[PDB]
RNA sequence: GGUUGCGGCCAUAUCUACCAGAAAGCACCGUUUCCCGUCCGAUCAACUGUAGUUAAGCUGGUAAGAGCCUGACCGAGUAGUGUAGUGGGUGACCAUACGCGAAACUCAGGUGCUGCAAUCU
């Protein structure tokens, strides 16, 4: 006895769950729903807003889905945000709202919907879906992929939503999972939403740690005391960024440094190679001969 | 007592007719087709009729 | 007990004991291996088969009494440790019977007894042995023919024991190191599988 | 009592597959069935709604209608002595595009070019298909290939 | 080599199974709520046993999960009761362990004759960092062989700190 | 080439055991004021990218590996079978004629490929 359950039998019979599923990557149960468009619409694509918070980054893509393999329309990474001002905190709520807001403005420039559909310029943190203009083109419609991330009332994913929404996209959404929503009353405290858009929730935690515990205030926020950026200037940083995005978000790529071919040649040093059928037989033959005289 | 079922002769019988195909037609019955589509396909046809009158001028 | 001529041919679908049939008597032949069944492969080179030439069912009842003759004859002549009869046929198939007032209204049968369906050329009995013994085996199997119906015909194999290897192939493989004797039956060293697993066993090979 | 319920005798017909249970690969739902498209029908246990009746498994129709999750498919089923057109309403997941029409459409596109190339060059065409002909005559070499004298073998045991 | 395989206490659990459902239960609940500080959770049965004397979905056995600093302190209170002397058993092959005591009167507190006396199944789970790996939603995975908390290594970890013994 | 995001086919991608991983990225990883969720900030939430580390994940490589696939005048043109006989055979079944034609088995080879977007000595 022990149990014994990985016989040839088991493996032979066992079904591999897709791969994305196997790399705990995505919910195909929800992909089914999210991607499949009305067949009576035919080839029209269903754009879906991928939002992914990695450990220490945000990735936001607007994606179409094909048989071929889902194609990207536009991509806004948070690590592209220091060109607009934001050095510090690129996984915030605010950072999301930046990446989100920027997405809209990436896409809308590459769809010719710049002037019409400016999005929410003023930003009171008021709940407003981008209403269509009469006798004109409609707004680009994207459905949010949270994905295998959780949606919990007031998570960053909805930042990047509200950005994109308020950046000019129509993204069908509701209020509640924005912060400052009363759990015990169907309402929004629009003041509490402004704060999260402008890192106000961060500038409060700045302010508390200034008086109380200067141990962690020097540990955390090393970026802020190095640049000499104190609590109450955070609003203006995000504020100026938003406008900076609205101006010129058309995506510059990196300077590269070294060609693709140089890169490959450098990585190809480290990757180990396989072996010919003869080279394995050589190892086996060597292993066999190691045990004929015993040692 | 009496015998219950069969399909003996039953194909032979069917091929005295011929087994005549559906026949098929250009313009099949749009009856049954999605009513949303249908509605607009009427206006479509209303549109194209008017245009062929305009081309004859 | 119905005469075997009734059920002799392989007519109905294989109808075994299952979660539909459930009810059935036991077999008669509840024991298959005879003589020196513990013997080593090298001891009994010479297989003599008893092979069908007929697509007949065999009642368990016969199979026991066929087995008991080749038992009782070979043991008489050359002794118990002389040979190894293996019956290679298992009464799985169940025979029904329409026992009887109703006439033939509702005439599906209750289970009568088991039978072992047997195709043409299918082995039934097989007696491994020393080549010296041969005739005293055969001549037992020739008696066990009389218990069975129809036709069958005893055949001295060109295979080692029950081992699927031929007489020559086995001797080539054994006097090398590719063969190791297990309990019942010979296991073969492959040229396949994890080598560590393959080295521990078969130390006679590789040297 | 006898029984002929909607999924009668399907035991194996809807039995999902082997090592292909569970979620359906997403290309299925992508494929665009325009009206007129020709489609075969494999049921897909999993997808219980809009499942085709066990008849049409295998059968191969035309799309007469498309909608939200589904196509209509007219399959002309024989019945007695006269094929009644039958309009299904199947979800995509029970359909596959008909490869038979795909091959044909290609062969038209080739038959465009074989005619266009030929009439430009010098008319002569021949551009139907033709059934594999009787093999024409040839020389076959014995050089490096001397013919083996076979014989039927004697009957050994096994 | 050994830097991040640091081997600390992931959670300490205090189960108090009882065979009924009422006062005895709620007292034993309060006990843990005063011991661990956290509001404990009342588990329910799977099926009616009769012999032991429980009906299904009756709820009585109370447990609490504790992690981090407080677990480390409670552990040290418990092992005082065993005398820093466990067994070769009382140690999962999975590198986890426990030790059951009788009477919660031990490890400080009081007798408290009104509330009653109750044993407490201590069980502790040793997990190295990168145990989130498994429990995280996006991109689950099994932990590697080298990082599996073993019986042999946990015992040595337990011999090292808490000046404890293996006995058998 | 490496990595990330979303992917397509869904093991040539699974699994088991052992090694290697520069850069970036990934990750583990630190913190509980806020939105948030738990019996428990483990999970989830948020904050920092700061204190740390490639240990684990992840990737790659090794194995006369399990599995998986692919192929073969490997088994087998067998088994089966559509049609033919006033062919055989007491029959059971079988042999032929024109046809189609398996599976185990045996050996050989392989062990993810690939799309879009971005990024990296």
């Amino acid at each position: 006895f022990i149990k014994d359950i990985k016989t040839s039998a088991y493996h032979s019979r066992y079904q591999t769950p897709f791969r994305r599923r196997r790399e705990g990557k995505t919910d195909y149960y929800a992909r089914k729903r999210l991607v499949a468009q009305h067949k009576a619409k035919y080839n029209t694509p269903k754009y879906r807003l991928v939002v992914r918070f990695t450990n220490k980054d945000i990735i936001t893509q607007i994606v179409s889905s094909t048989i071929t393999g889902d194609i990207v329309l536009a991509a806004a990474y948070s690590h592209e945000l220091p060109r607009y001002g934001i050095t510090h905190g690129l996984t915030n709520w605010s950072a999301a709202y930046a990446t989100g807001l920027l997405l809209a403005r990436r896409t809308l420039q590459k769809l010719g919907l710049d002037e019409t559909y400016p999005g929410v310029e003023e930003v009171e943190g008021e709940y407003e879906l981008t209403e269509a203009v009469e006798d004109g083109p409609r707004p680009f419609k994207v459905y949010l992929d949270v994905g295998l991330q959780r949606t919990t009332t007031g998570a960053r994913i909805f930042g990047a939503l509200k950005g994109a929404s308020d950046g000019g996209l129509y993204v069908p959404h509701s209020e509640n999972r924005f912060p400052g929503w009363d759990f015990e009353a169907e309402e929004l405290d629009a003041d509490l939403l402004r704060t999260y858009i402008f890192g106000g929730h961060v500038s409060q935690y700045m302010e508390e740690l200034a008086d109380d515990d200067e141990e962690r205030y020097r540990e955390l926020f090393k970026g802020y005391l190095a640049d000499d950026i104190d609590a109450d200037a955070v609003e203006d940083i995000y504020a100026d960024a938003h406008a900076a995005i609205r101006e010129d978000p058309a995506f510059k790529p990196t300077e590269k440094k070294f060609t693709k071919e140089q890169y490959a040649a450098e990585s190809k040093k480290y990757r180990q190679v396989k072996l010919t059928r003869e080279e394995r037989k050589a190892r086996v033959a060597a292993k066999i001969s190691a045990l004929a005289p015993q040692e | 007592k009496s015998k219950n079922h069969t399909a003996h002769n039953q194909t032979k019988k069917a091929h005295r007719n011929g087994i005549k195909k559906p026949k098929t037609y250009k313009y099949p019955s749009l009856k049954g087709v999605d009513a949303k589509f249908r509605r607009n396909h009427r206006f479509a046809l209303h549109g194209t009729a008017k245009a062929l009158a305009a081309k004859r001028a | 007990r119905r005469p075997a001529r009734c059920y002799r041919y392989q007519k109905n679908k294989p109808y075994p004991k299952s979660r539909y049939n459930r009810a059935v008597p036991d077999s008669k032949i509840r024991i298959y291996d005879l003589g020196k069944k513990k013997a080593t492969v090298d001891e009994f080179p010479l297989c003599v088969h008893l092979v069908s030439n007929e697509l007949e069912q065999l009642s368990s009842e016969a199979l026991e009494a066929a087995r008991i003759t080749a038992n009782k004859y070979i043991t008489k002549m050359t002794g118990r440790d002389s040979f190894h009869l293996r019956v290679r046929v298992h009464p799985f198939h169940v025979l029904r019977i329409n026992k009887m007032q109703q006439g033939m209204r509702g005439a599906w049968g209750k289970p009568h007894g088991l039978a072992a369906r047997v195709a043409i050329g299918q082995v039934i009995f097989s007696v491994r042995t020393k080549d010296n013994n041969k005739d005293t085996v055969i001549e037992g199997l020739r008696r066990a023919r009389y218990k069975f119906p129809g036709q069958q015909k005893i055949i001295i194999s060109k295979k080692w024991g029950f081992t699927s290897l031929n007489r020559e192939e086995y001797v080539k493989k054994r006097d090398a190191g590719e063969i190791k004797d297990d309990g019942a039956f010979v296991k073969f060293l492959s040229k396949k599988g994890s080598l560590e697993e393959n080295i521990r066993e078969f130390p006679e090979y590789f040297a | 009592g006898k029984s002929h319920g909607y999924r009668s005798r399907t035991r194996y017909m809807f039995q999902r597959d082997f090592r292909k249970h569970g979620a359906i690969a997403l290309s299925t739902y992508m494929k665009v069935y325009k009206v007129g498209d020709i489609v075969d029908i494999k049921a897909n246990g999993s997808i219980h709604k809009g499942m085709p009746h066990k008849f049409y498994q295998g059968k191969t129709g035309v799309v007469y209608n498309v909608t939200k999750s589904s196509v209509g498919i007219i399959i002309n089923k024989m019945v007695g002595n006269r094929y009644l057109e039958k309009r299904l309403n199947l979800r995509v997941e029970h359909i596959k595009h008909s490869k038979c029409r795909q091959e044909f459409l290609e062969r038209v596109k080739s038959n465009a070019a074989k005619k266009a190339e030929a009439k430009a060059q010098g008319v002569a065409v021949q551009l139907k298909r033709q059934p594999a002909q009787p093999k024409e005559s040839r020389v076959v070499s014995t050089e490096g290939n001397v013919p083996q004298t076979l014989a039927p073998v004697p009957y050994e045991t096994f | 080599q050994n830097p991040m395989r640091e081997l600390k206490i992931e959670k300490l659990v205090l189960n108090i199974s009882v065979g009924e459902s009422g006062d005895r239960l709620t007292r034993a609940s309060k006990v843990l709520e005063q011991l661990s500080g956290q509001t404990p959770v009342q588990s329910k049965a799977r099926y009616t046993v009769r012999t032991f004397g429980i009906r299904r979905n009756e709820k009585i056995a109370v447990h609490v999960t504790v992690r981090g600093p407080k677990a480390e302190e409670i552990l040290e209170r418990g092992l005082k009761v065993k005398e820093y002397q466990l067994r070769n058993r009382n140690f999962s092959a999975t590198g986890n362990f426990g030790f059951g005591i009788q009477e919660h009167i031990d490890l400080g507190i009081k007798y408290d004759p009104g509330i009653g006396i109750y044993g407490m199944d201590f069980y502790i789970v040793m997990g190295r960092p990168g145990a989130r790996v498994t429990r995280r939603k996006r991109c689950q995975s099994k932990i590697g062989n080298s990082h599996k908390t073993s019986k042999e290594d946990t015992i040595a970890w337990f011999k090292q700190r808490y000046d404890a013994e293996v006995l058998d």
